[PDB]
């Protein structure tokens, strides 16, 4: 029932230069206020622009600095300087220093060793030492180990375990066991078991039937029933239908012209629904949902890592899907 | 916009001034007064709950136990109203479980009410939901009381698919297995059929019944009981379409019945209900048709198994 309504005056043409002009300026309130996640809105820039043919006009060897200045002494990385680590932020940075070729920028032994730590008896994973399990820690740290190849240092197993005891009646995955399917923990269990090869365990047509009713009638995708659709939720809903091979289960068109509507033609940029005010995590996630319905001026995306593809080629880490 | 310019300058000292304090070991209820200015506004910085969490800890080793109850206190008024003003921050519903976690005597009655208001307000709140799971573990409360608290909930108003995720969880535990009992699994179809026929287009209830449908024991096992008051939910759904023509969780579960009734028998109307459905659901056609395309496929093995 909750959806928004389009007007026909919404864009509805790909408007690539203004994203990367907006992207490429971005950083010159909010940004003040958003300092605690600054090492994922790095990546969400970079992978955006590397999308869009771009990364160049970003500034590399000044990121490469800050990422190292990030990486505290037990091996993690916080989100800028003088925070603390978590596994979110490790993930980002290692997410960075592969679309830059640089892991070596940080010291990748000691990032094993902080990503090793954070497993507990049950093979969940805390996002730092303060011990909050969810699972998307789980998918951060064997997205962090395949990315450094070292999916080997954990407790691959028991991980495998904890992440489908979080499996539920419709299919889906929550943040723990007993928690309720939510797109958002979706997205990071199929990625997480698309990494550890563990796909034929999850009922696709079960799941990707909840996942095709999260698209409403204006095109876009919820990431849950009864709530509003959103460019970014889109995303989640979309990688994880690509993960288990129905895809083809939404309407393509409808939602790329949902995904379309949500850019500002003035400033460029996505919004999470149009109209709204754009943010580079929603550019990521409205251009890279572009390109996994296969928009020709955008290069493919992996639908595991959200990176380039040609950059998971050159490491070798390509996660077989279901199809 | 002024005013903005004042807030951020005002969390930029009071930040700068925390990181400063904490460098220097400063270990203080000066720094429990910056970051309650910076956490009410910004929960979702998670550095400031650990620099709470390291002061706490701190301050307890260095105080006495009156002390120490009363800074617990001051803690969870401090929590309960960063909550009213955003009730979805991980930071804030994670820093309410560190804290409760390590207290000597904690009142899970008191938490288990502060669950029950807060899903008041928003039925639908997951992290709201997992305390409360997590609070029902800890006071050892058990499945019966929470089931009990599930029927209230869905009864009393919409909103039901965390109350109704919440019962495909707590039934399996009232009944063990290292797939429900019969007489269980046919008192949900009851309080489920209700609820869809109540409210139609609640999805909810829709998904909930299909996972109920394939909870059973097969349909070559289906008891007289079950069969009865499948072939009652088949013509009370057929009913439904009449009064809504455009309802299409009604006649994908009419598809669904027939396959749990007598897949060949029904191979007829099932495939009419298929052309009626993608017309009123057109962008689930590709699924419908794979979903069509596997049921052909189930009933091609079903004729072949003919002696
Ligand atoms: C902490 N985050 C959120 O809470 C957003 C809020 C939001 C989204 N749309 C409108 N508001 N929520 C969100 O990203 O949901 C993601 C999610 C992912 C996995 C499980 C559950 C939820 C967002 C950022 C944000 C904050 C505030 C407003 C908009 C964006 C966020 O950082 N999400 C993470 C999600 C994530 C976790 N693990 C990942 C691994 C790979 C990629 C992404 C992730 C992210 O993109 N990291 O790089
Ligand atoms: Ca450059
Ligand atoms: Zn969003």
């Amino acid at each position: 029932q909750k959806d928004v309504t389009i007007k026909s005056d919404a864009p509805d043409t790909l408007l690539l230069e203004k994203h990367a002009d907006y992207i490429a300026s971005y950083g010159s309130y909010e940004y003040c206020m958003s300092e605690y996640l600054r090492m994922s809105g790095v990546y969400w820039g970079l992978t955006v622009m590397d999308l869009m043919g771009q990364l160049h006009r970003m500034n590399k060897e000044e990121i490469l600095v800050f990422i190292k200045s990030c990486q505290h002494e037990c091996g993690g990385v916080s989100a800028s300087i003088g925070h603390d680590p978590h596994l979110l932020y490790t993930l980002s940075a290692v997410q960075i220093l592969t679309l830059y070729d640089s892991i070596h920028v940080i010291n990748v032994d000691k990032v094993v060793a902080y990503v090793q730590s954070l497993q507990k008896e049950d093979g969940s994973f805390a996002g730092d030492i303060w011990g909050e399990i969810d699972t998307r820690f789980s998918f951060c740290a064997v997205a962090t180990l395949a990315l450094l190849g070292k999916l080997d240092a954990i407790n691959v197993e028991k991980a495998i375990e904890f992440v489908l005891s979080c499996m539920n009646f419709d299919g889906g995955f929550g943040c723990r066991p007993g928690s309720e399917s939510h797109a958002g923990q979706i997205y990071c269990c199929t990625g997480f078991l698309a990494i550890t090869s563990q796909l034929h365990q999850v009922n696709s047509d079960l799941l990707g039937w909840w996942l095709c009713e999260r698209q409403l009638p204006s095109g876009g995708l919820n990431g849950r029933p009864e709530k509003l659709p959103d460019v970014c939720y889109s995303w989640w809903v979309l990688a994880s239908l690509k993960i288990i091979g129905r895809l083809h289960w939404i309407d393509r068109e409808k939602l790329r012209s949902f995904i379309l509507a949500c850019q500002d033609e003035e400033t460029g940029g996505f919004a999470d629904r149009p109209g709204d005010m754009v943010d580079p995590f929603h550019t990521l996630f409205g251009i890279a949902g572009l390109s996994l319905l296969g928009e020709e001026q955008i290069k493919p995306v992996s639908p595991v890592f959200c990176m380039p593809e040609e950059v998971l080629q050159r490491v070798n880490v390509q996660p077989e899907l279901v199809s | 916009r002024l005013e903005r310019e004042q807030k951020l300058k005002l969390y930029q000292s009071a930040t700068q001034a925390v990181f400063q304090k904490r460098q220097a070991g400063e270990l203080d209820e000066s720094v429990l007064e910056l970051t309650s200015q910076i956490l009410g506004a910004n929960p979702d910085f998670a550095t400031l709950w650990n620099c709470r969490r390291e002061v706490l800890q701190h301050l307890e080793t260095e105080k006495s136990p009156e002390e120490s109850a009363a800074l617990v206190k001051a803690e969870l008024g401090f929590l309960e109203s960063c909550l009213r003003v955003n009730p979805k921050s991980y930071g804030t519903w994670h820093h309410r479980c560190w804290l409760l976690s390590r207290l000597p005597e904690p009142n899970w009655a008191r938490e288990l009410e502060l669950c029950a208001r807060f899903l008041e307000a928003d039925e639908r709140n997951f992290h709201c939901w997992d305390y409360r799971r997590f609070v029902a573990a800890q006071a050892a409360v058990a499945p019966a009381e929470e089931l009990a608290f599930t029927d209230s909930l869905i009864t009393r108003n919409f909103s039901n698919y965390s109350s109704w995720h919440y019962r495909s969880c707590l039934l399996p535990q009232l009944h063990p297995q290292p797939r429900l009992p019969e007489n269980v699994l046919l008192k949900e179809l009851e309080l489920v059929q209700n609820a869809f026929f109540t409210d139609p287009n609640d999805q909810s209830a829709w998904f909930y019944h299909r996972w109920l449908l394939g909870a059973g024991s097969g349909r070559c096992e289906l008891s007289v009981e079950k069969s009865t008051v499948l072939q009652s939910e088949l013509e009370s759904c057929k009913e439904l379409q009449e009064l809504e023509p455009e309802n299409k969780w009604c006649l994908l579960t009419i598809i669904l019945l027939m396959r749990a009734l007598d897949p060949l028998l029904y191979e007829k109307e099932t495939l009419q209900y298929f052309s009626t459905l993608k017309a009123v659901d057109p962008m689930r056609a590709a699924y419908l048709d794979d979903l069509r395309s596997k049921f052909l496929l189930e009933n091609s093995v079903l004729k072949m198994e003919y002696a």
